[PDB]
């Protein structure tokens, strides 16, 4: 959860 | 108290989307989902933890199909509004929906819908084109997802044909299994992204209920609808 | 006043269409006799009627019909209270009487407006396929041959 949602944030500032 | 601060962002992320301004929104909701995170990791309940994940995951999956669409501007869009239907809501039928979008150098629609099989769905399109024709549409392209039950669709979608030729509108449709993405075209630069469809409606009550005949007071499920320019 | 004819197998002429005109928010109360509201396209004309008036609000619709003497009273009657339930949790009071004497098609408007069809709401022809236009958008649908008067006090 803390492993899927933090990687979609990094998608986001990509 | 740290997450309080949280709220106040994604409010203002929230006001900017319904604002249409997205480059801005999008900024404060990649803030409004970071805020959580170390909300997140920082909670230790079970309960609470399981709360965050699915406001969390809400708010990214807008944030990541408003990015999707600003990089979608390549000749293709235009991010210009989108509008978001209720569960159980109403006064959406197709020409209050299209209303603004439709006029007289309207001369093509290309309708791009997966779900265009079932009787319901067949007179949902049959109704689309039926307010297409008062403007000035000269042809209409149809690509929908194959059945196969399909003779259904196969001869539907057939007399539909026979009918709008009836009108001088002439009817071009395909078939395609592999198709997902929802689109309407209008060659005067405005398309719309319907999450659903034309199938966003649910059954009405009873034989004679409100809202049987005139869409407007049907109610609806649950969808988003996107819309975009291209000049 | 003004009098209209509609020829045979016209269109434009949904209700919708027609009573645009003369009907605004001003409209909070509708009566309406017509001694032909029985058949089962019938009551769906009456429907979309009511359909039209709701979006405008009006608050209170008189229904004068006749009768049905034959079984098909069953359906009509049972079908016309679902229409009134209905209508009563859109927060609308529908009444409706019953008459084997009235012949007078009249509907009428708490603004002053009232109107007099010829052949009543009943004016529209069968669709001529089930996938035909005009099935849905009775701006498409081609009219039996009638004649309508309106007037205002």
């Amino acid at each position: 959860m803390e492993d899927q949602l933090s990687r979609r944030l990094a998608a986001l500032r990509n | 108290p740290q997450s309080t601060a949280a709220a106040t962002v994604l409010k203002r992320a929230v006001e900017l989307d319904s604002e249409s301004r997205y480059p801005q929104a999008l900024v404060c909701y990649q803030e409004g989902i970071d805020l959580l995170l170390q909300v997140l990791k920082g909670t230790k309940d079970n309960t609470k933890r399981c709360n965050l994940r699915e406001k969390i995951s809400k708010y990214m999956d807008r944030a990541e199909n408003i990015k999707k669409y600003l990089d979608q501007e390549k000749e293709d869009g235009k991010y210009h509004k989108q509008i978001k239907i209720e569960e159980n809501a109403t006064g959406f039928s197709y020409e209050s929906l299209f209303r603004e979008y439709l006029n007289e150098t309207v001369t093509e629609v290309w309708i791009e819908d997966p779900y265009i099989r079932h009787t319901h769905q067949l007179y949902n399109f049959l109704r689309f084109c039926e307010m297409l024709i008062k403007c000035k549409v000269k042809t209409i392209h149809l690509l929908t997802s194959l059945d196969e039950e399909q003779v259904q669709q196969s001869r539907g979608l057939q007399e539909i044909e026979e009918s709008l030729r009836s009108h001088g509108v002439l009817l071009e449709v395909q078939y395609s299994s592999s198709i997902h993405d929802r689109e309407i075209r209008f060659n005067n630069g405005w398309m719309i992204k319907i999450g659903r469809g034309l199938d966003y409606f649910k059954k009405p009550q009873s034989r004679f209920s409100l809202g049987y005949c005139d869409f407007d007071l049907r109610p609806c499920h649950e969808t988003t609808v996107d819309i975009f320019h291209k000049k």
